[PDB]
């Protein structure tokens, strides 16, 4: 049976840790932090999977999907100070990215928190080095009867689906996705291969997100009417993707608009990143592995890096600094800079952790925390998660037999949970956090068949007598090793058995005064005449056969009013044989 | 199983396997033995090949003056170069469906199947292969192109005059089936029919076969091929190499325990030591450059010239020749470099390591970033303007008949001091360089092979042992330059039957066993029962569904084994309520009377027989009493 | 003779594989017979084949067809084969060698009635094989030998039969049977129907074209091509691009369809929100996938709206938003399909956006193909006249080469609509009230665009000489001289 237990998103965002457990082998998909609580509880309780015991002992495989610190800020706590040695899977631009957000999260930690049992950059080294990469749609074998399959999601770059399937029993993962192509990011693309468990998310299920093209048509045309009236332009954005995809955004208008004006893009990251993104193209869909045939879209021609100076320095400007929540906020400090213009714009494209400055800008007062605000403001929406639409695209083409809802808030997973069980009947479940959930399988055990007797059934079965019951038999040979179907001829060669015949001879008393040698001639054209399409034929010795039975007119006894009919049969035939004594007891024509 | 081998190339191959209800046939060899034998295309027409005498014909009716041309006693045909084709009139390629690449090397011939024959079905190939094919073929179809010389000879390629002539030309193997290049139209329609994989990605067919791709290591991206269904296995291997290379290194764990195993791609030059040969090639290469001239080194855009720069990288270090520049000279070689340097998951660990910590996995963006390597679409421009001497040019095309090359060595043939350096063993160095003949440049010949030779051959055979072995004729007969060695041949247990071109060979399997499922609500109704010590056994009644070749049971005639004891018979007879049974003994066999319906049955070794009279219940009392007295099958 | 030295040697050598199989490749690729001797060749051929090496028997008959494609034999290789097919049951090489056989003979020259092609269709209806032996290329015989326009039961049959590959023959089939009509029925909608939801590839890709062919047939359900539409557009959304560039192409080849059922598909917007501000099928098929979906559905949508005199406006934004798709090729046909539809056509906001995309960088295609846009578009107001008019004069003055288009455009948008610009006379051509305006440049690129977008206003109405000043007359008569294919004939009172 199915045991899922998440350890975080349970009816929340955040710290996501789900704990499978398929025909008793322990697969843990996923382990990140969350911010939020400064307390330990941001991390996944432990006390449930092991306790205090073995984690490799205890735990088989992890599976890590994306790069994002909810999804893989957690791997060198989970596996160093409380200790694991066992397989980790995750893609090879996962691998690449996530030790140097681990290593800035590590560093802003110790800048802002300063939490005394805290990972360290060695062991991030030693966990990376213990973690093991897997190229996509590529079957891995964790051991002989665990397997794991990646599939392409697009939530970011190297984003990954993961389908878990160990015999028939499958269940498919999708962490973070989405359905909408990016501009750099393709659309997540699965097999119809029909799970038995659809884990996933559904952070917008609430919100039909509209067309994608007409939301950047409507950012371009209000960046360019800002540019034409001179001013400047802050994009608050966070350094991994998004970022990126709104600098292929600008690289495109901006060339296809032949502008002058310099725009600028935040330090720190932008190197490591940019690099990363051109040294992965083959998974930033065919439009860019296709235009990389001439040029690389990732190499800028208009971008440039930021600059301090550039900030005071005048004119029309437009710059993407980090980060997108404004804690700490350089992109803040140019605000505080640039605040005093009425002329300057800025656009938000995420959601702002609500309680914060973010939130106090995203709100309408002009006083923030004091200093007043005059330049305009946008709130829009470039957000790369999956809609509702979407998330039902994705259940209707993977056709799982029950569903598993994760990573949001739980009156929309609620909405979400009497969608789906209206629209398509397909069961739903809704954990808890700390919440163990039990599904039953139906595990379907193999076993081998004849290829011969395969052939002559599926001939029979292929003839015009189908929609009758056929009545497949044989054997089923067990060794506990290969289990086997067999014919039955098939099995008595193989065991040595004899082949057994069993004989009847019924003893038909005729009572009439036609002459013997004339009764058994009675008999073969009755039975001929009767039997219609039956092998009725009048052996030279006296004898009826009627397929496989024969009869015979035997000796004349005592009386001379009763006629002996040997009718003889095997069992094979012994239904023909007991109809055929039951046409001759109610006796032949006279 | 059926093979039919429709290459006599031992490197180049077509292989047609029937295998149950499917046709899966690998690779495409796009044979330039024919390149060899007609004459170069020179960029610019030099003097001396445009008035290169012509042959005649001893009896002199045939116009061979003008269809073939003579240099330095030795005899070519002249017109634009042909390719030879693998023979595709032994099966009709429509009715094969599937069709699986190893290499981009083995993919060079297709257009030529999937366009104009007529298959329709679906093509399998790995991203670096179908990339890198992509360029190759754009080269190759650049350089028939970019002068079109569209004479073409026919008399020459009438059998009786190919008798007359003398050898090579003698020598010249299915002359009739040669045809003229393709073009970008049928280079597109075949690259969209392509399909992708990854390494390890079962691939099912029809639920009949799956198919998985694993690295043999020889190229970027070079694969050999594993065809499972759920008892049979065959392992085809084409071009591994089990050496510290630079794609991902060879994985035999899936491709132990296979019934039939056909192996291809072996070495061209076993006795060649690599590593050594290219120390070789480095130390003549600076003693050139110390020499103050030119030295010319033909090579495909793959594989063998990224690990020449990065020796020649390492070695321009250690004898301080920064002085000297490098060209690489090809219209492919901007989208080369680009692609080996993204195709990074595809690599060795050093190299992912390499990218894992931002640096380029390969040296060659950094020889760029120095500016010692700089590549040049074509010679005419600014390559013109920035050309050098002394200097060293890597040129597109190695057999030599066609390019950059042959215009090279055009330019320089005169001069004695610069060298031309030979570095791919596809083919006979002698025919290629005999057009040129009298040659003053310095010619050595140093080939590199990556494919594993005949002791690691029969390591790896050892280390797997295979059911079956396939390999060519070639590699089961001695080569004609050395037949006294004894290790150039394969050794295996058993001997592989070998083959020769355009050849059928049946494999030696029988199928017996197949794949089926049970349903668990059957499985739960049916009840093993055991006659033998380890075996338990049940009658099965089951009604069949087959959708998409893969079958399954679902519940909606069985007959005896086993004799019956008189003992056991008459005494659950009597306990059952049957009285007056008398028991009579013969030779073999005891006869039963039963006085009730008056019925006598014989036993004897398997041999029973019930008489009785007209009676019916009785009857059916005694069919399910000697049914349950017995094991049913 | 040459054909009996051929046997000859064959029966000479009787080397198993490889004699022959060298002497039907030197058969094959030395020449055709080009004669009547090819019927003597098969017979010696049919001599032969009572031998072993089933590949080699395939490989003849093989050879025999190609024999037979020269039109030399007809009845009496027709007779043998069909001997040949009814005594050769021997595995599936000969089985499918005897089927290509059977296809040479039929398609090859007959096609006629009385034992040409109905006896061989009989004979492969009765030597159906068991496993994918012949199914496929007997289905596709019985398509090459459609009987008479009077087969259906089998090849329902053989639909819902075991193997994809046999299914896709039997669709194949149903292609050759519509191409020479036949007048499938709705029971084959249904089927087709069941054979829509297969659960596997290009099965689909070729059932669905079935759907259309029969949806197109005709619409008498209960609302047929409306529910074949919709199981169009839930096909639409599948994943396998082909199969979706498939259906994009043959759901623009239909053409009739509810009106109210296709809003329902263009239904999901910042398109109303923004027309506010001036006062799932398709919007799902062209930001699903790449370009080649999206040409798919820009054809399927320019077809279906020349159809359809409504409908034009909810797909006027929906290409006006979808300009800017990031492939050229896509851009072009957006252009292309714009104009096809521009009739009975308004674009009161959208002028803006659709000349900032005339404004452009290089792009000499998508630049000219806005100007036959706007040569050929419609428009309604007068400030729309005024700013086209600004933006036109900002694309000439910034890319000074394409003046050419840029004349011929305006003219044609003048002759399109005179009446609209009468108001701005006096304000696009500075004629103070009562001062001696300064003569303008003649040859001003500038000028003479505003001149010739002001004569193709002036052919149809008179009241405006009055309103020329006398450099006009005397630019009208140097224009008239000059350019004679871009201003017209007019009755100004100096140039009678
Ligand atoms: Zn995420
Ligand atoms: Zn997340």
């Amino acid at each position: 049976e199915i045991r899922v237990t998440p350890l975080g998103a349970g009816q929340d965002v955040g710290r996501s840790c789900i704990l499978v457990s398929i025909a008793g082998k322990n697969v843990m998909l996923d382990c990140g932090m969350h911010m939020g609580f400064n307390d330990d509880r941001r991390f996944p309780d432990f006390s449930y999977i092991t306790q205090n015991g073995r984690l490799t002992d205890f735990l088989d495989c992890v599976i890590i999907s994306h790069f994002h610190l909810d999804h893989c800020g957690a791997l060198p706590y989970f596996s160093e100070m409380v200790g694991y040695d066992g397989p980790i899977y995750m893609t090879h631009p996962t691998q690449a990215i996530c030790p140097i957000l681990l290593e800035d999260y590590r560093k802003i930690a110790v800048d802002k928190k300063g939490e005394a049992n805290f990972f360290t950059s060695q062991m991030i080294k030693d966990c990376m080095k213990k973690v093991v990469a897997v190229h996509l749609h590529q079957t891995v074998q964790v051991d002989d009867e665990l397997e794991i399959k990646a599939y392409y999601a697009g939530h970011v770059l190297g984003a990954a689906m993961f389908q878990i399937k160990v015999g028939s029993e499958s269940v498919v993962y999708t962490g973070d996705y989405n359905m909408t192509p990016d501009r750099h990011l393709g659309a997540a693309w699965i097999d119809k291969c029909r799970p038995n468990l659809l884990i996933t998310e559904s952070t917008y299920a609430t919100t039909i997100r509209d067309s994608k093209r007409c939301r950047e048509r409507d950012f371009l045309k209000k960046v360019h009417e800002t540019v034409e009236r001179g001013g400047k332009v802050l994009i608050p954005v966070f350094a991994l993707g998004r970022a990126q995809e709104l600098c292929i955004l600008l690289e495109t208008f901006w060339e296809r608009m032949n502008l002058k004006v310099p725009i600028y893009f935040s330090t720190g990251l932008t190197e490591k990143a940019n690099h990363y993104y051109k040294l992965f193209i083959p998974w930033t869909n065919q439009k860019i592995r296709k235009t990389f045939v001439q040029r690389n879209m990732f190499e800028f021609k208009h971008i440039k890096a930021f600059d301090r100076a550039f900030a005071d320095n005048p004119g029309p400007m437009v710059v993407f600094a980090t980060p997108g929540m404004l804690h700490a906020g350089q992109s803040l400090q140019i605000f505080r800079k640039w605040a005093g213009n009425e002329k300057n714009m800025v656009i938000m494209p995420g959601y702002c952790v609500q309680g914060t400055v973010g939130h106090k800008i995203l709100s309408g007062q002009r006083k923030l925390e004091v200093l007043e605000v005059k330049m305009q403001v946008e709130y829009m929406s470039f957000s790369a998660h999956a809609d509702a639409k979407g998330i039902m695209q994705l259940v209707g083409q993977a056709e799982p037999e029950s569903v598993l809802l994760v990573h949001g808030e739980a009156k929309k997973m609620e909405f979400l949970k009497q969608k789906i069980e209206q629209e398509l009947r397909v069961n739903c479940y809704m954990p808890a956090n700390g919440e163990t959930v039990t599904l039953p399988t139906s595990p379907s055990i193999p076993v081998g068949i004849s290829l011969g007797l395969l052939k002559r059934e599926m001939a029979q079965g292929l003839l015009p007598e189908a929609k009758k019951p056929r009545l497949l038999h044989g054997t089923l040979i067990m060794k506990d090793s290969n289990f086997r179907l067999v014919s039955s001829e098939q099995a008595l060669k193989e065991l040595g058995l004899a082949e057994h015949q069993l004989r009847f001879t019924c003893r038909v008393h005729l009572h009439d005064t036609r002459k013997e040698q004339e009764t058994a001639l009675r008999v073969y054209s009755h039975l001929k005449s009767v039997l219609k399409d039956h092998c009725v034929q009048h052996l030279p010795d006296g004898s009826v056969t009627v397929e496989s039975v024969l009869l015979q007119a035997a000796a004349p006894s005592e009386d001379p009013g009763t006629k002996v009919l040997l009718v003889s049969w095997t069992y094979q035939d012994e239904e023909l044989g007991s109809f055929l004594t039951s046409l001759l007891k109610k006796g032949l024509p006279q | 199983m059926k093979l039919y081998c429709l290459s006599g190339h031992p490197t180049l191959p077509c292989n047609v396997l029937k295998f149950k209800s499917t046709t899966i046939m690998l690779d495409c060899g796009l044979d330039m033995t024919s390149t060899l034998n007609f004459l170069p295309l020179p960029l610019v027409q030099s003097p001396r090949l445009s008035n290169l005498p012509g042959w005649s014909l001893k009896d002199g009716n045939a116009f061979l003056d003008k269809e073939l041309k003579e240099c330095s006693g030795h005899v070519f045909v002249d017109s634009v170069p042909e390719f030879c084709l693998p023979e595709t009139e032994l099966i009709d390629l429509s009715t094969v469906d599937v069709i699986l690449i190893s290499n981009y090397h083995c993919m060079m011939a297709l257009p030529y199947i999937t366009e104009h024959t007529g298959f329709t079905g679906t093509v399998y190939a790995t991203e670096p292969t179908v990339q890198i094919g992509r360029l190759l073929m754009e080269e190759l179809v650049n350089f028939i192109e970019r002068v079109p010389k569209a004479q073409s000879a026919s008399l020459w390629k009438n059998k009786d005059i190919q008798r007359l002539l003398p050898s090579p030309l003698k020598d010249a193997v299915e002359v009739s089936t040669w045809r003229r290049c393709y073009t970008m139209q049928e280079v597109n329609s075949a690259l969209s029919k392509i399909q992708l994989v990854g390494y390890s990605q079962k691939i099912e067919l029809f639920g009949a076969v799956q198919v998985t791709p694993l690295s043999s290591g020889y190229a970027l991206g070079s694969s050999n091929w594993i065809i499972q269904s759920h008892y049979e296995k065959v392992s085809y291997v084409s071009g591994s190499s089990l050496l510290t290379t630079h794609p991902q290194p060879m994985d035999q764990a899936s491709l132990k325990n296979s019934d039939v195993l056909v192996l291809t791609g072996l070495t061209q030059i076993p006795t060649a030591n690599p590593d050594g040969m290219v120390g070789e090639f480095c130390s003549n290469l600076a003693l050139t450059v110390r020499n103050g001239g030119n030295v010319l080194v033909p090579c495909y855009p793959s594989g063998v010239i990224y690990d020449l720069l990065e020796c020649l990288y390492q070695y321009i270090d250690s004898a301080g020749l920064s002085s000297v520049p490098l060209y690489f000279i090809s219209p492919v070689a901007n989208s080369s470099l680009e692609f080996s340097q993204i195709f990074a998951e595809w690599l060795c660990h050093n190299k992912q390591s390499k990218v894992y910590l931002p640096e380029p996995p390969f040296p060659h963006a950094e020889l760029i970033q120095t500016n010692k390597l700089k590549h040049y679409p074509s010679i005419h421009g600014d390559f013109s303007n920035d050309f050098r001497q002394p200097c060293v040019v890597f040129t597109g095309h190695p057999s030599l008949r066609f390019g950059d090359v042959v215009h090279f060595m055009e330019l320089w043939g005169k001069s004695s001091l610069n060298t031309v350096i030979f570095t791919e063993p596809d083919f006979s160095y002698l025919e290629a360089l005999a057009p040129y003949q009298p040659l003053a440049m310095k010619c050595i010949y140093c080939p590199i092979d990556t494919r594993l030779n005949f002791i690691q051959v029969s390591k790896l055979l050892k280390e797997v042992q295979p059911l079956h072995v396939v390999c060519p004729e070639q590699y089961t007969q001695p080569p004609p330059a050395q037949s006294h060695r004894m290790d150039l041949m394969i050794d295996c247990q058993p001997p592989a039957m070998s083959y020769r071109r355009a050849e059928v060979l049946a494999l030696p399997f029988k199928r017996r066993y197949e794949k089926i499922e049970i349903m668990p609500e059957l499985a739960d109704s049916l009840v093993p029962m055991e006659i033998k010590p380890g075996i338990s056994l049940a009658t099965v009644s089951a009604v069949l569904h087959t959708k998409d070749n893969k079958h399954l049971l679902q519940p909606p005639k069985p007959l005896l084994s086993g004799s019956i004891p008189v003992e056991q018979f008459v005494q659950t007879l009597e306990k059952h309520g049957f009285s007056d049974i008398k028991v009579e003994d013969t030779a073999k066999g005891h006869i039963v009377l039963l006085q009730e319906a008056e019925t006598l049955i014989q036993i004897e070794e398997d041999s029973t027989h019930i008489i009785c009279d007209n009676d019916e219940m009785l009857r059916v009392r005694l069919r399910d009493l000697v049914l349950k007295f017995l094991q049913k099958f | 003779p040459s054909k009996s030295a051929a046997l000859h040697i064959d029966l000479c050598k009787a080397t198993s594989p490889a004699d022959a199989l060298q002497y039907l490749l030197q058969f094959a690729r030395k020449p055709v017979e080009a004669e009547s001797v090819e019927g003597v060749v098969r017979i010696l051929l049919e001599h032969y084949y009572k031998e072993n090496d089933p590949s080699v028997r395939l490989k003849i008959a093989s050879l025999l067809g190609l024999l037979s494609k020269t039109a030399g034999f007809s009845p009496d290789c027709i007779m043998d084969d069909a001997i040949n097919i009814l005594q050769n049951e021997k595995s599936h090489q000969v089985l499918a060698q005897l089927l290509d056989t059977l296809l040479a003979i039929g398609t090859k020259l007959p096609e006629n009635q009385a034992i040409q092609m109905r006896l061989v269709d009989v004979a492969c209806k009765h030597l159906t094989d068991t496993s994918h032996g012949v199914r496929n290329k007997c289905l596709q015989l019985l398509g090459n030998l459609g009987s008479l326009e009077k087969v259906q039961k089998i090849i329902g049959d053989y639909f819902s039969d075991q193997d994809p590959r046999v299914r896709t023959a039997a669709i194949k089939a149903m292609l050759q049977l519509h191409e020479r009509g036949l007048k499938l029925h709705q029971t084959i909608y249904n089927q087709a129907c069941k054979l829509l939801s297969d659960d596997y590839e290009q099965v689909r890709s070729a059932a669905v074209q079935l759907i259309w062919v029969v949806s197109q047939l005709y619409p008498e359900s209960i609302r047929l091509v409306d529910d074949a539409f919709g199981k169009i557009c839930h096909m639409v959304s599948d994943g396998s691009w082909v199969v979706r560039v498939q259906a994009a192409k043959l759901l623009g080849s239909m053409e009739q369809v509810s009106s109210h059922f296709l809003e329902q598909t263009l239904d999901k917007t910042a398109h109303e929100r923004a027309k506010e501000l001036y006062s799932g099928a398709f919007v799902h098929g062209l930001e699903d996938e790449m370009y080649e979906v999206r040409i798919a559905a820009v054809e399927a949508l320019c077809m279906l709206a020349q159809s359809s005199p409504s409908f034009a406006e909810k797909c006027l934004d929906f290409l006006v938003d979808m300009f800017n798709d990031e492939i050229e090729e896509v851009r072009l046909q957006s252009i292309h399909t714009m104009r096809k539809i521009s009739n009975n056509i308004t674009l009161r906001e959208d002028q803006l956006d659709t000349v900032l995309a005339v404004l452009e960088d290089s792009s000499r295609d998508i630049r000219e193909a806005l100007h036959e846009l706007l040569c050929c578009t419609n428009v309604s107001t007068k400030e729309g006249i005024h700013l086209a008019l600004v933006e036109l004069l900002k694309n000439l003055t910034k890319y000074p080469t394409d003046r050419d288009s840029i004349w011929k455009c305006l003219k044609f948008l003048g002759s399109r609509h005179p009446t609209l610009v009468l108001p701005l006379v006096p304000e696009l051509l500075s004629t103070h009230p009562f001062f001696d305006t300064a003569e303008p440049d003649m040859d001003d690129p500038a000028y003479i665009a505003v001149l010739v977008l002001i004569f193709n206003a002036a052919k149809t109405c008179p009241t405006m000489p009055a309103l020329f000043s006398d450099h006009t007359f005397r630019h009208y008569a140097y224009l008239r001289d000059s350019l004679s294919h871009l201003v017209p004939a007019l009755r100004l009172p100096g140039r009678k």
